[PDB]
Parts: structure tokens; C-alpha cells; sequence
């Protein structure tokens, strides 16, 4: 699972060698970082039940035939299912903070999201719009260096779904 | 046009308008 | 001003001095002073148009992998055997990945997939020349040029009698192949290093057949798949009545 | 060169060459590539060069690097070696040009007057010649080694 | 593979020498500046995609022969690898960007790239183009972000411009 | 791989759930304390090799059989293995410690080994042994270094014994 | 040339990637680091002369047979050669230092040094003594991580050595 | 470019064979089929005008909204290249059906599809929606193994865009 | 590969014939010297180290150059790769040696060899230089060995040199 | 272990064929060479203690200082596994001479050996030493082919150490 930690100890190993000093001052950058990232972590954590209704209503408001009948925005099995996925993307995002990389993302969103979308039919436009509205708000939970890890994992997933 | 004058790099038997561009100084080195 | 003019060395041209009654001082060495044509490590690799980039380093599958590691294995076999010619993702061999997920085949058994699947014949095979297929097939699985003529008519001859999918086994069976990637490292460039019983010629020939980390062994140049190392320069090292 | 050295014979006689004139410039332009190669060799080694002539001198004549001597001291030394590095770069003009038109104009005519007010002893000028004649000598062939050896036995002749 | 600071130890190492004080503080600034760097190469990175998306959009907005057939966009297959091939360069920017210093650029991905679509028929005038466009919106993207604190980055704007503008010289 | 807190994330999400407060600041706690982490994984890298030498020669001093003929210690080849084996251990206790997680160690290093080592005739008690005197040697390392800050360790070098001490009972 | 900038960018290249928030962390490290790295180069380069010196001197009175007749300790050029190569060794460590990782001395020292040392006949033993007294005196020229990083890179040249 | 003639030929050339029986009955498959085949192509040809306008709009009809300012089927540049895509579906159907293989829409439209797609914001959605009507109306164009070609590779295109 | 045998039956095909009475005795003689030319390899082989490292020693002792910074024979890495080709030559020199052909040493080793070294930047006349010498030591130890029955070799060190001036002519 | 015999052997195998005329020829040689072999073998097996004593002597003679307190040459043990040692050098040199060539040296004494001289701190000129007075005295137990004999595995191993 990516982390710094993870990445400097994998590229130690495979060419059969202890750690080093710029593999402990790559590991240095990770735990000074932890600060700004654990923060962005509790304020992403706390507000996660309204976060998530923002961006699913937000997901309707902005494709809004999504909620007429015979569609996929219709009925409490499809907005239910809908509020569940934003809500694994901000898990998967606060522990991809509190890991210190995008391991968590990678192994556990990415890996194989676009062939089950495919299959579901479910449009990344959607999920990005999702994304972009927990931006828009997360924009006065944080500042400074928080609102930037903040920012940094969520631009990670709605790259993942261009 | 200024063609006429470029021939004057041979300048005379012996005369160079001054400093031969580089010039190797191997004093440093010995 | 006396100290301007004295207690400073000025701007004269440049340079300076040492000479009568006399000298100054900065220190010296011997074997200190760097040689005149005068430089660099790895100018040597980057100079030409680099080839910085290949002195090497496998990628593997250290036993317990993370999926992060197999990706990168997946992406450099793909650069390897393809080079820098895109692939759909609708193009991959979606089987073959499930299957070096699923840890039921090692790295060189993903490579001979890979290399027998019908859109490695449609780019090498279908595109270009048999001695052109030949150098290309050495360059993507043993990451070197051919040593002499005889490897290519044994190629050629092997081809010839045992069909498509023999003549890309004996390439990935070979002992070359065993004792150098083994089951678990991704194919690399090779032609740089003096390897052992080696031909000098290689590193040239090898050179001739990398244009680059922008080149494309890409099957569309126009004129579209042809030769690059000469049947004349191939032969002058060895050329045998095999 | 061997050319200007024909043709101010020439001039001086107001005639054209001679049958002799042209065959030498016909010989010596042949020798071209050669003579090129012997400059670019013996270039190629200067800083070498030097040195073992100046070991090879100061062995012989420990003296001038003595305290009455006029290479006595460090930088006494440094332009001692300066000097043989002049007269290597000579050498290679010469063997490039076919004669010492340009060796003598640089660096013989005048010497005596020079070494003399200077008090440098000039037959240890020719020993350091001399000296530089074999190290030059073991980094050429056989045939090579004799043509660059007439250019240092000049030399070595014109300081007497 | 060089960094800034890896390319002043080599010119130092040509002389024989330690850094010169000259090359130290040089360096220090790089470091001073580096909060900077990050969230300049930061830009490029959470805006990837668009900044290809774009500068793509725009070139064949500009250029209409490439998407007709006998252009070298069409089909499907030769679109994917153009905007494949613009990743690819917007990728080997940024790296330099984290660097200081543009010999990844160079060397891993502007090396032989001329000759490789000339080989092709690619035609290496709209290809400078589209780097041409991903350095606009890449820019635009450096100057204008997500509560980042302000200050001056045009020093970092114009080493970023310089090597968009070398892979674009090295391909026309 | 994992580290401290990719564990704590793989157990969340078989909740279901976002991080516990209590996860929360056992790594807060992590972090707390890594400048110290980090000056103990130092001190077994920085002297690793007499940490194997050292290690070695008292193993041999207890145990002369293995330097006899009919050893598994004898002849050079075979020590050469040993003293191969020593590094390969110490370095995955090393990246247990960077990590603060044992999974790298049992994974990559400890899995399989006890096995390999009884079809090879590999005396496996001799091999927990050296093992043993690793740890010894390392933690002295860890508890006595060249101008550190002074403080405690023994948390670390607790964790770090653990490590040692899994490789061996593994082994045995 | 190793670095934590050339780590972390190797690793993105080889997996076709942009860097992403991991990699940028790792790197905020080496930048954090960099003060205590380069005090220690400035300490180590103003000092260069006598460290050089003192080691030199330190391989004759540990290995005092080196300086007799016969001997790889005596005459000018042996002597010479040997401040100049510890010269090398701290000139590297310098680099090593402001670099942000053992790249210089991967490059110019490790890469070859034993078969060198073999066919030249010179013993490593000489060149850690030379290492452990310069460590020794480094002790009172820095102090806190600049001396941390001075000692790391210093132990690294003796355990290539060993 | 894949026909029945080209796989033949492949997989002799491979194991370094003449073509054998085995290969010729596959060949006479592949000849024995044109009939039927060019018989939709020719079909197809000739209402391909109406095909495509026919598609087009079903494409409006089913997602309504594409068709308001700011979207996607608005202006005449997206209505226009969006005839010009379903056009070059058809226009590849056709040579799949006279070339006697996918290899014209594996080539031309295939390799590449998604990656095009997913960059350019184009759902697929919309252009199975136009092969579904074009499959629909060319049920009284054609009939038996005409209409069997056709269909064969109509729906190859909708498997490929799911 | 050719060994002087192999020639000879090589030039007898080509004219499609028994090998000539001619060419016969001349291998006959090889055959009557041949436990000198096993000497003669054996003189190289058992002194291999010290004709490459004397060789060496005196090579840097007249080219200083090579081991100044900017010189092809540093840092370590270049010195390990000049030490290494003097002694692959060396190798191919003693195999020509036994075989009583050049065929191995030119098609193995001195063919490509001199635009290797200039595409390298390897300054040829350098590694000229370090052949002869190797020449000069090898040739000593072919004369001069450790109670090998008193004879003349003369014929045996002609031949040896050629093989070292093909090298040295084939790289300057 | 390489013998005359397992090369030719290895050679065959490794092409799937059988003994040739090549192969037997080479043998001869090998069974030819026994005599003087096993003669040299004979003198050094039985003269094997005071070769030993001379040899482990001659490495205190050349390194003085050794035999000083502190240092590895004094003491019971380290004199003891020194004698021990050379005494294995010997032993496989007899095996080898016996063998019919250098398996036994490559197997049991070069692989590995520099690793662990650098991990002990044992340098290999005193093991050259001890082998260069062995050479000398040899020099008056045997004489002709035996002597060659002798000496071509002695110098092996001084290489293997070089
Ligand atoms: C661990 C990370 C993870 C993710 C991200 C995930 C996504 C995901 N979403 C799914 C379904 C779904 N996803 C949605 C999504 C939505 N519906 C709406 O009202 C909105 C338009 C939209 C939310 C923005 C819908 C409606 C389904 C049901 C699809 C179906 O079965 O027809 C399914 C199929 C299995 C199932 O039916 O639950 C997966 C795997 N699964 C995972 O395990
Ligand atoms: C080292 C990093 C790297 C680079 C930079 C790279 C370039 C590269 N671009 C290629 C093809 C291509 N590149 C393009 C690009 C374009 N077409 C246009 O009309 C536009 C002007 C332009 C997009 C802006 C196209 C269309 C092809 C396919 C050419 C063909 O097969 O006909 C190929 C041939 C192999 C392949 O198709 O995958 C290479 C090697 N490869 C690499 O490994
Ligand atoms: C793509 C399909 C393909 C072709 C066409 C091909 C040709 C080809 N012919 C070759 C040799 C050869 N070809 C011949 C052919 C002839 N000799 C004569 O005198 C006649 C005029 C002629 C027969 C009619 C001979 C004798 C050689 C061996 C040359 C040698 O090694 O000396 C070789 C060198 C490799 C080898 O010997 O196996 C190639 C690549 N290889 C291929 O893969
Ligand atoms: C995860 C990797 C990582 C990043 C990305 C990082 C960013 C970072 N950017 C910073 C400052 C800043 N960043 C900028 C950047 C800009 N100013 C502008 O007006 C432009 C729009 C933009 C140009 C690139 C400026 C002006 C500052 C304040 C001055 C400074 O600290 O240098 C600071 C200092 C704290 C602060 O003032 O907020 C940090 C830590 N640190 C990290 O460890
Ligand atoms: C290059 C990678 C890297 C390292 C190695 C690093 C070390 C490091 N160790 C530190 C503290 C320390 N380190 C120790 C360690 C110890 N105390 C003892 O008495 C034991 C012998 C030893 C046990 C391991 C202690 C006690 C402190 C002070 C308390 C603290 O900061 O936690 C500090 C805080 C500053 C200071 O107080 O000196 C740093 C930066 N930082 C880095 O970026
Ligand atoms: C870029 C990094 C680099 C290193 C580290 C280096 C080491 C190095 N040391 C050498 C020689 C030497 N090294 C020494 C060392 C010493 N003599 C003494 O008085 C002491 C015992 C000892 C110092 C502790 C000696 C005496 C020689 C001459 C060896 C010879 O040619 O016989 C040589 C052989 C070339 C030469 O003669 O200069 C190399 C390459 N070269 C490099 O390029
Ligand atoms: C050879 C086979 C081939 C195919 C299939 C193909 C598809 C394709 N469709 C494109 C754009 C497009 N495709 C459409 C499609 C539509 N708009 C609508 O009104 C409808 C919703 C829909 C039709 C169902 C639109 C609007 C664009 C413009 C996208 C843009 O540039 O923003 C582009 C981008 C280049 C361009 O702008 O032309 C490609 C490559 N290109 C090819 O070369
Ligand atoms: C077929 C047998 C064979 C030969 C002969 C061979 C030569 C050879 N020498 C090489 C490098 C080299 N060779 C030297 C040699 C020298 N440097 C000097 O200054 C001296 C003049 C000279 C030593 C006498 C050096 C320094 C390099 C490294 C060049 C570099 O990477 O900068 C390389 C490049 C690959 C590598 O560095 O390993 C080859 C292929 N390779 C082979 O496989
Ligand atoms: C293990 C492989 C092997 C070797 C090495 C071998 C050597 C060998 N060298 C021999 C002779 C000899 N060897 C030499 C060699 C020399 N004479 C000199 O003065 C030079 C210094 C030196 C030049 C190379 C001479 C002169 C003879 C005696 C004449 C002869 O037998 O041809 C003989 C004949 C017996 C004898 O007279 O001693 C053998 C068996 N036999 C073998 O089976
Ligand atoms: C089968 C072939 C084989 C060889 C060649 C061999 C060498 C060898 N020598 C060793 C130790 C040793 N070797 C010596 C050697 C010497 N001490 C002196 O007085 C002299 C300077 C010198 C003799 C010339 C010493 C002192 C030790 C003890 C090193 C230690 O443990 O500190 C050890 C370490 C294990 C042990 O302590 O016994 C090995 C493996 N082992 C083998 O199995």
C-alpha cells in the first residue's frame, strides 16, 4: 500500500540494500507532513455525513433528469447506493491522508474502476461533480497546508475518473 | 557595402589591430 | 586609491601573474588539477543522444508484491516489448494481467503471452521484413543486438520449419534468457554494458537498434517497417558456412 | 616551409622552379597526413614530455637546480620547464612545415643574446633538448621517430 | 539522472574542487524557493488531465485536417496516441519541474523524438503546437489556485515556460 | 507492504468506518516519536557490517563446529552464504523498524525460511543463535550513538527486539 | 544520480505517473533537510584542509610500519596520493551532504572501489581509520543534525568499506 | 487487418506452414458468406444518409437534454460531428461487412475507443443508443442472413462501447 | 573460431583438396612445440594480476592525466572498467596463444572495439599504450618462469607480440 | 567439479550428445598428466606440516607487527587458525592436482572468498605471502612436470587473492 515509508523501503529492498540517509530524509518529509494531513483527516471525518449529502443532492441538482422515473438518481435503493459511494471516496480520501500517499486510493478505488463503472453504467461526470462540490465546501473546514492535502487527494480521484 | 573594407583582416606585412583573440596562457600550469 | 589600485588585483584582460621578485598565493595540486579534454561521468552515456536511461535495473516481483508493484511490472513490460507505442486499454491482454494478479504465472510466462498474442504479430510480424522481425524480437525479449549472421539464419531456419509460436519460445527458453532475467524480471536493455562473451560489435549494433526513449519501433514510419542493423556490418563479426 | 624556401630561391634567381624545386614539393606534400600525425601524437603528449625532460635534465645537471644555478628554485624551475615546452611546440611547426623557416625566426635567432643576459647556460638548454628528443621519440615509430628526430638534432644544433 | 543541485556537483567535480560559496547559496535559494516548486509542480499534477483535455480540444479546434481521414489524429487508435504522447510530455515537464533542472526531459523523452515522428508522418509543427497549448493552460493553472498563499512565482512560471519551450524547439 | 498506519486503515475498513479516535492519536503518538525512529533505524544502518562481524565472530566462538569440515559454516562458500543470510535479516528488521510493522519482515524474509533452511541441512538453532547476538549488538547500538539527544528508547528498542525475536522464534 | 528528487521521480517515470501527493511529501524532506546538510558541508569544506591532514597523518600512527623504506607509506608520492585520495573521500561526503543523498559517493567512490584497491594493493583498513578520525574531530565542529548527517554519510564511506 | 483470409494466412505463416485444408475450408467459409454480406453493405450504403439522421436524433430523443444551451447536442458544431461519428460507425460496419471480419472496426474504431472517449467527454451511452435504432430500422431493409450480418456487426459495436 | 589447424584445413577446402604435404609439416612443427606454447599460456595465466596491475601502475605513472578529475580513468567506476578491459584483452591475447590464430582475439574482442572507445570518449592511444605494456611484462614472464626446462621460446614471443601489436594497431 | 573430465562431460550434455573423439582426446590428456600430478601430490602431502610451519612462519617474518599484542597474529587462536588455514589452501591444492584440475580450489576456496576476508579482516597478501614461500620451497621437492604442476595451482590461488 503506497506510502512514503512503503516506497523508500521497496526501493531499498529490491536493490538489496539498508536504508540510507535519502531514504530517511524522504521519510522525514512524510511524518513532518502528518500535522497538515491528520488535521484535513478530523475535519473531513466530522462533517462526512453532510459532505456526502451535499455532493449526492449536488449529483441531482446538476443532472437533474438523473431523479425522474426510470432512471438512475430514482428510487431509495439507487440515492442510497449513490450517498454509500461518495462516502467511500471521503473514507478512502482521509486515510489516504493519514497514510501519507494514494496507496489506499490506488489499491482500494482505482484499481479496476473503470471496468466496473462500465459495466454498471455509472458516469464518472457524476462522481467528479461529486468531488468538485466536496472541494467547493471543504474550501472554509481548512486552510493553509490541510486544505492543500485536502485538495492534493481529491484533484487525485477526480483524475482518476479523466 | 562593407564588403570592401572586410578584406582589411590581412591587415600588413605584420600589422594585427590588437590582441590575437585567445591566447593560451600556460604560465599557471608550469 | 592606493588601495584600489594596490591591495587589488584589478581587471587587466583576464589573466594573472607569477613572475620576478614576484608570486601569489591561491595553493595548488598535483594530481589536482583536472585534465584538459577535460570532463565528466555519464557525459559519456549522455552525450550521444542519451542513452542515460539504459544502464539498467530490473523491476520484479518480490515474492509478497503489492499492486502497486505489479502495475509497474505490467507498465514496463507493455514499454518493453511494445516500446513507447501507445495501447488502448480495449488492446491489453486483460486475460494475461488477471493472471499475474493472480500469481498462476511468473514474469517470463506474462512475457510469452504477451509476445503470442495476435496484436504483437499485427505490429512486428505483419509490418515488417523476416530479418527485420528477427533484430526487432532480439532488441524487445533479450534487450541486445544479434552477435553474428549464424544466429540469424538458425532464426530463420527455426521459423521456417516450426512456425510463429516456436521461434518466440526459443527466445524466452534460451539459457541467455534463464541466466540473465530469470523467471521473475522484466526484459531490459542489455547493449551497453560489456557483458561477458560478448562481440564488440554488439554495443554499436545495439545502439543502431535504440533510437531513443522517443523512438518507435512503431510500424508506421511511411516507408514502414525495415532494417537498421546492415547486412554488410553484420557479418564482418563471425559469418560461418553454419 | 619547403614551399617558401623554393620559391625565394626562385624569385631571387627570377626563374621558375626547377625540376628538382617541384619534386621536393611533390615528396614533402605526400608526407602530408604523416607529418600531421607525428605534431598531433607528440601535441597529444606535451605535458609528458616535458617532464621527462626536465627529470632526465636535472639528474644530468643537478647543479643549474643548485644554488649558483640559474633554474635554482621552484619558479626558477617553472619557467625552465616553460621554456622546453616552447621549444616542443617549435619542433612540432617545424616537422608540420618541412623546415625551420618558422623554428628559427621563433626561437634560435637572437637566443644567444637572450640565454647570454639572462645568464642561462645555454648547451644545459641543449641537454634539456636532448632529453625531450627520447621521451618523444619512444611514443612514435621507427620511421616517424627519425623524421621528428632531425627537428630536436636541429635545435639542439642552432644553440652552439 | 540530475537534479540542480546533482548538476552543480558535477561541474564542481570538474574542477576537482568543493562547491564554490558562488554555487552553495545559489542552491540555498533553490531551497528557499521550494515550498513554491511543490505547489507549482502540484498545479500541473491535480490538473493533468484537463490541461491535456484542453490543450487537445484547442488543437484540433485549430487544425481540422488532423480528425479528417488522412490526418494524422484519425481514426480512434492515432487519437489515443497523440494524447497519449501529450501526457507523456506534460508528464517529463513536471518531473523537471520537481528537479531544477531539465535533463530528464531531455534525456528520456525529447531524445529522438523528432527523427521518431518524422519516421512516422506525424507532423511535428502540430505537435509543437499542442505543447505550445499545455504550457498556456499549465501556467494558467500554476498562477491561479486553490488557496495556495500568495506571493510571486513568476521566477518558477518562466523555468516551467523554458521547458515546455524546449520540447516544443526540439520537436517542430 | 505495510506500515503502522496502512494497518490501521486496513482494520477501519473492515469496519466500515472512518478512523477511530483512538487509531487517530496511537499514530498521532507514531509521529510523536519518529525523529527517535529514525535515529534508531540510523544506528543499525550505520553500523550494520560490524553488526554482522561482531555477531558472527562470537557465533563461531560458540559453536566451532560449523567452521569444521562437515559445518554448515565450511568452506568459504558456505560462510559466505551465513554471512549473506545475517544482512538479509538485519535489513528486514531494519525496515520492520522504519515501518513499525512486522509484516515486511515475516512477508519478504521470515516466510517460508525455517523450511528452506531444514532442506538445505541448515542448522536452524545456530541460525536463531545468530540471530540472537544481532540483537544484542544492534540495540546496543541503538542505546548508545554518536551525539544524540538524550532521551528514552526503550519503547523503540523494545519494538525493535520484537523484531529480532520474531525472526528467531521463526526460524528455531 | 541518487537523490530523494531522483527517487521519487524514477518511480513515477517507471509506473508512467505524474508525482502525486507521496511523492511530493518525500521531497518537502530532502528541502526540510537541507539546512542541517549544508552547515555540515560548510564546516566540512572550510575544515577540508586539516581534516585531510590530520586523517593522513592518523593512517601512519595507527599503522606505523606503513612510513618505513619498502613501504606504502613512504616516500612523497605515496604521501601525496594519499591526502589527495581522503580529499576525495571528504570532497564526496560534501557533495553527498548538499546533494541530499549518496548519489556522488554511489558514483564516484563506491562503484569500483574494491577491485581497484586490490589491483593497487591498498587496504581498507587504512581508509576507516582515516574515516573514524575525521569523524572523531567532526564531533566539535557540529553539533545537532548537521553533525547527524556529517555522521551518516561518514559511516556510509566505512561500511562500503567493509 | 483481421478477415477470415488474413487469420488464415497468420496462423500458417506462424508455424511456418503451407496453407493446408484446414485453412482453405476456412477460406471457402469467408467467399461462400460475401453474398449475404454485400447485400447488407450495399443496403446499408444507400440509406446510410437516413440511418444516420435517423440515429442522430434518437440520440436527442432518449437523452432530451443534451439538446439545452451549455450541453453537449447543442450548436451546430456538436450536432454536426456527432452525424459525422455515427456516419463513421456505419461507413466501418459496411467494410467489416465487405472485408468479411471486425478487423476494419477492430482498427479504425476499436483500439483506441474508450481513451478517446473518456478525454473528450463522450458517454457511450449516447452511440449504443444510435446503434440500437439503426439496428432497429435496418429490421425491414433486410432480412435473413443480410440482416444476421448486419446485426453480427452492429451489436460487435455496442459489446465493444459496454 | 579458428585455431591454427582449423585455418589450415579452411584454405585446403577452398581449393577443394587434401590438405598438401605442404601444409602438413608446417602443423607437424606445431605439434613438435606445442608443450613450450603451453608454457608459454601458462606463463600469462600465472601471472595475470601482476601483468595487468604493472601495467597499470606504469600507464598512470606517464598519462597523470587519466587520474585527474576530467580523466578517463576516474572516479573509481572508470578506473574498475580500465582494469577490467586490460584484462579482457589480455585474455583473448593468451586464447589467440593457445590456439596459434588471431582469429578469436580480433572476432571476440578488437572487432567494433577502437568506435566503441570514441563513441565512449576513451581515449585509444591510452589503451594503445597500456597494451604494449602489458606486452612488455607478459612477454618477460613468457622468458624468464619457474624452472621450466632451459630452450628457445623466441619463436613462441614474436608470435605473442603480434597478437598484442594487432590489439594496440587495432585501437590506436 | 571441474575436472578434465566433467567439462568434456558438461560440454556433451549440454548439446544432447554423445562422447565424441573431441571429448575422448581431452580425457587422454588428463589421465596422461596423472603421473606428475599425483607426484606432486605425494611430496606435498607428506611434507604438508612443514610447509605450515614455514609458511605461517614467513607471514610473521613479512608482517613484524603482526606478532604484537592488540594484534591478529598473536595469541593461541589466531596463530592457531592461521597454521589451519594455509593448511587448507594445501589440502585443496593436492585435491586439485589429484582432481585434475581447479574444482576443488574454485568450490571449497574461491567462492566466497573475498566476502568473507572483508567481514574478518583477514588480508589476502598475507595468505599471498604464505603461498609465495610454499612456491619456494617446492621448488626443491619436485622438478620437471610434477614442479609445473605444483606451481600452476599455487599461482592460482595467488590470482584468486590478486
Ligand atoms: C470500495 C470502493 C467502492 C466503490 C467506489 C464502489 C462503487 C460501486 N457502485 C455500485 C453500484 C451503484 N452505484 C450507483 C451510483 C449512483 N446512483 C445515483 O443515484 C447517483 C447517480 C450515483 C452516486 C453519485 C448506483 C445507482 C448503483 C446501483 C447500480 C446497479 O446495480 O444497477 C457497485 C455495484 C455493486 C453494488 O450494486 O453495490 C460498485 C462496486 N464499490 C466499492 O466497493
Ligand atoms: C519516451 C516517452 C515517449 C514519447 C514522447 C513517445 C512518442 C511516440 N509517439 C508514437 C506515435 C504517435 N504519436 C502520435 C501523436 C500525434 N498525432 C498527431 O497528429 C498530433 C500532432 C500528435 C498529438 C499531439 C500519433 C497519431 C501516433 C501514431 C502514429 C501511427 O501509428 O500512425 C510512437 C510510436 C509507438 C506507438 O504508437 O506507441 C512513439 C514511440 N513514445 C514514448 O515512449
Ligand atoms: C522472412 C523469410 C526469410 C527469408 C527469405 C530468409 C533468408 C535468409 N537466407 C539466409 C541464408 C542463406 N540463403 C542461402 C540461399 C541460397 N544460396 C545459393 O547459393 C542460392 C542462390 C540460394 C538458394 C536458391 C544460403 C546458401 C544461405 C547461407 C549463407 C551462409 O551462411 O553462408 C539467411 C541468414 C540466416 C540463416 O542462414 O538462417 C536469411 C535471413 N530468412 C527469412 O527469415
Ligand atoms: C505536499 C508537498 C508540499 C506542498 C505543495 C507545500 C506547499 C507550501 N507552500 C507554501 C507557501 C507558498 N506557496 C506559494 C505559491 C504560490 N503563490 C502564488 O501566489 C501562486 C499562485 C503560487 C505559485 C506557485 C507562495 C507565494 C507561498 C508563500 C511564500 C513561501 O513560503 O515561499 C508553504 C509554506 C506555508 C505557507 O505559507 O502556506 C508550504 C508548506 N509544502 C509541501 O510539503
Ligand atoms: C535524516 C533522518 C533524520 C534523523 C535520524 C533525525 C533525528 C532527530 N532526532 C531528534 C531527537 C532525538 N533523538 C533521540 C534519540 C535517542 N536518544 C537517546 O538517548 C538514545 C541513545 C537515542 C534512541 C534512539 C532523542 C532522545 C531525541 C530528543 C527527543 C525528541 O525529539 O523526540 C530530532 C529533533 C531535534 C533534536 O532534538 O536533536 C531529529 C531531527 N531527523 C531526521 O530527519
Ligand atoms: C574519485 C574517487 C577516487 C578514489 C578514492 C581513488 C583512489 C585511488 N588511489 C590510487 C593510488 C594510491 N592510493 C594510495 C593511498 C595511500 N598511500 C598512503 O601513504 C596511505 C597508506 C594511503 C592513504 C590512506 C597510494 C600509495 C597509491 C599509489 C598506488 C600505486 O600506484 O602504487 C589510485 C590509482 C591511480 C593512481 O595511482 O592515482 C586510485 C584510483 N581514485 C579516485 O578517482
Ligand atoms: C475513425 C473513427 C472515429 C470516431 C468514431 C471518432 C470519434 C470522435 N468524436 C470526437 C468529438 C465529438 N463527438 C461528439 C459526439 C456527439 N455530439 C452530440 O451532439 C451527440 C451527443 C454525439 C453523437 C452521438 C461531439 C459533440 C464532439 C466534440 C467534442 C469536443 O471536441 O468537445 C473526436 C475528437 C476530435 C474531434 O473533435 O473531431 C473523435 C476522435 N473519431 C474518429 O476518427
Ligand atoms: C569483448 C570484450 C570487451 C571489451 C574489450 C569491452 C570494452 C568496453 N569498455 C567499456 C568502457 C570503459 N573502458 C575504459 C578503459 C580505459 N579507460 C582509460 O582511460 C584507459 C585508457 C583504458 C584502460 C586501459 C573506461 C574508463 C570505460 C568506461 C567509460 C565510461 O563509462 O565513461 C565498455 C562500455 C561498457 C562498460 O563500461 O562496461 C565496453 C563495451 N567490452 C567488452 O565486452
Ligand atoms: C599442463 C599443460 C602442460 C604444460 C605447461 C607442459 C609443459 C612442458 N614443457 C616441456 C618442455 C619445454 N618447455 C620449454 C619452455 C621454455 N624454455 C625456455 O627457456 C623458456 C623460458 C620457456 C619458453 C616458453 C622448453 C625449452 C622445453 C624443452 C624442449 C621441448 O620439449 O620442446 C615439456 C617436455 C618435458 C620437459 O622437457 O620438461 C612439457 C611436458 N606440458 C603440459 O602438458
Ligand atoms: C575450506 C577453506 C576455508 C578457508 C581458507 C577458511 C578461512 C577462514 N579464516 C577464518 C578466520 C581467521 N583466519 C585467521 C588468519 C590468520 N591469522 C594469523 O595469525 C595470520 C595473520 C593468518 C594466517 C596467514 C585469523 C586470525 C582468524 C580468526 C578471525 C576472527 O574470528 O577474528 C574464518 C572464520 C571462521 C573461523 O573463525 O574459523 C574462515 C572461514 N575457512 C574455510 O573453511
Amino acid at each position: 500500500m503506497k506510502t512514503v515509508i512503503t516506497e523508500v523501503i521497496a526501493s531499498a529492498d529490491s536493490q538489496g540494500r539498508f536504508l540510507n540517509n535519502t531514504e530517511l530524509q524522504a521519510a522525514n518529509g512524510r511524518f513532518q507532513r502528518a500535522t497538515a494531513s491528520m488535521e484535513a483527516a478530523r475535519a473531513l471525518t466530522s462533517n462526512a455525513d453532510s459532505l456526502v449529502k451535499g455532493a449526492v443532492q449536488e449529483v441531482y441538482n446538476k443532472f437533474p433528469y438523473l431523479t425522474q422515473p426510470g432512471q438512475m438518481g430514482y428510487g431509495d435503493t439507487n440515492q442510497a447506493k449513490c450517498a454509500r459511494d461518495i462516502s467511500h471516496y471521503l473514507r478512502f480520501i482521509t486515510y489516504s491522508l493519514v497514510a501519507g500517499g494514494t496507496g489506499p486510493l490506488d489499491d482500494y478505488i482505482v484499481a479496476g474502476l473503470r471496468e466496473v463503472n462500465r459495466t454498471f453504467n455509472l458516469s464518472p461526470s457524476w462522481y467528479i461533480e461529486a468531488l468538485k462540490h466536496i472541494k467547493g465546501k471543504v474550501g472554509s473546514q481548512l486552510s493553509g497546508q490541510p486544505l492543500t492535502e485536502a485538495n492534493a487527494y481529491i484533484d487525485y480521484c477526480i483524475n482518476a475518473l479523466s | 557595402p562593407t564588403a570592401g573594407l572586410e578584406p582589411f583582416v590581412r591587415m600588413s606585412r605584420m600589422i594585427r589591430s590588437g590582441v590575437p583573440e585567445d591566447r593560451e596562457e600556460p604560465d599557471e600550469l608550469w | 586609491a592606493r588601495e584600489l589600485t594596490v591591495t587589488p588585483v584589478s581587471a587587466r584582460r583576464t589573466t594573472s601573474p607569477t613572475a620576478p621578485t614576484a608570486p601569489a598565493m591561491p595553493l595548488a595540486g598535483y594530481y589536482s588539477r583536472p585534465a584538459p579534454r577535460a570532463t565528466a561521468d555519464g557525459d559519456a552515456q549522455t552525450k550521444l543522444g542519451i542513452t542515460a536511461v539504459a544502464p539498467a535495473q530490473a523491476v520484479e516481483l518480490r515474492p509478497n508484491f503489492g499492486e502497486t508493484e505489479l502495475q509497474a511490472v505490467i507498465r514496463a513490460t507493455y514499454k518493453q516489448l511494445f516500446g513507447n507505442t501507445y495501447i488502448l486499454e480495449a488492446d491489453r491482454v486483460v486475460q494475461a494481467e488477471s493472471l499475474l494478479r493472480n500469481g498462476s504465472i511468473n514474469v517470463r510466462e506474462f512475457v510469452r503471452l504477451l509476445a503470442k498474442s495476435e496484436l504483437y504479430k499485427e505490429r512486428f510480424f505483419h509490418c515488417t521484413s523476416n530479418n527485420r522481425f528477427i533484430e526487432l524480437t532480439f532488441k524487445h525479449l533479450l534487450g541486445r543486438a544479434p552477435y553474428n549472421q549464424s544466429e540469424f539464419v538458425e532464426h530463420l531456419d527455426r521459423y521456417q520449419k516450426s512456425g510463429y509460436d516456436a521461434e518466440i519460445d526459443s527466445y524466452i527458453d534460451s539459457d541467455e534468457y534463464r541466466r540473465v532475467f530469470g523467471e521473475n524480471t522484466v526484459p531490459y536493455f542489455r547493449g551497453f554494458k560489456y557483458q561477458t562473451g560478448q562481440a564488440a560489435g554488439v554495443f554499436e549494433r545495439t545502439l543502431k537498434l535504440y533510437g531513443g526513449d522517443a523512438d518507435s519501433d512503431t510500424n508506421r514510419n511511411r516507408q514502414g517497417q525495415l532494417r537498421q542493423v546492415d547486412p554488410q556490418e553484420l557479418l564482418r563479426s563471425g559469418r560461418g558456412i553454419v | 616551409s619547403v614551399l617558401t624556401k623554393a620559391i625565394v630561391n626562385a624569385d631571387a634567381e627570377a626563374r621558375y622552379l626547377s625540376p628538382g624545386e617541384l619534386d621536393r614539393i611533390k615528396s614533402f606534400v605526400a608526407s602530408g597526413e604523416r607529418r600531421l600525425r607525428i605534431a598531433q601524437t607528440l601535441t597529444e603528449a606535451r605535458e609528458r614530455i616535458v617532464k621527462q625532460a626536465g627529470d632526465q635534465l636535472f639528474q644530468i645537471r643537478p647543479d643549474v637546480v643548485s644554488p649558483g644555478g640559474n633554474a635554482y628554485g621552484e619558479k626558477m624551475t617553472a619557467l625552465c620547464l616553460r621554456d622546453l615546452d616552447y621549444y616542443l611546440r617549435l619542433v612540432t611547426y617545424g616537422i608540420v612545415a618541412g623546415d625551420v623557416t618558422p623554428i628559427e625566426e621563433i626561437g634560435i635567432i637572437g637566443v644567444k643574446e637572450m640565454y647570454n643576459s639572462l645568464q642561462t647556460p645555454i648547451p644545459a638548454v641543449a641537454e634539456g633538448v636532448r632529453a625531450m628528443k627520447n621521451v618523444a621519440t619512444s611514443l612514435l615509430s621507427g620511421d616517424d621517430a627519425a623524421e621528428a628526430g632531425f627537428y630536436f638534432d636541429y635545435l639542439v644544433g642552432a644553440m652552439q | 539522472m540530475q537534479d540542480a543541485f546533482t548538476k552543480a556537483i558535477v561541474a564542481a567535480d570538474l574542477r576537482g574542487s568543493f562547491l564554490s560559496e558562488q554555487e552553495l547559496n545559489q542552491l540555498t535559494n533553490l531551497v528557499k524557493e521550494s515550498n513554491k516548486r511543490l505547489d507549482a509542480v502540484n498545479a500541473i499534477t491535480g490538473n493533468a488531465a484537463e490541461i491535456i483535455s484542453d490543450a487537445a480540444h484547442k488543437l484540433f479546434a485549430e487544425q481540422t485536417d488532423l480528425i479528417r481521414p488522412g490526418g494524422n489524429a484519425y481514426p480512434n487508435r492515432r487519437m489515443a496516441a497523440c494524447l497519449r504522447d501529450m501526457e507523456i510530455i506534460l508528464r517529463y515537464v513536471s518531473y523537471a519541474l520537481l528537479a531544477g533542472d531539465a535533463s530528464v526531459l531531455e534525456d528520456r523523452c525529447l531524445n529522438g523524438l523528432k527523427e521518431t515522428y518524422v519516421a512516422l508522418g506525424t507532423p511535428t509543427r502540430s505537435v509543437a503546437r499542442a505543447v505550445q497549448l499545455m504550457k498556456e493552460t499549465a501556467i494558467g493553472y500554476v498562477n491561479s489556485p486553490s488557496g495556495v498563499t500568495r506571493g510571486d512565482c513568476s521566477a518558477l512560471v518562466n523555468e516551467a515556460a523554458t521547458y515546455f519551450d524546449k520540447a516544443a524547439a526540439s520537436i517542430a
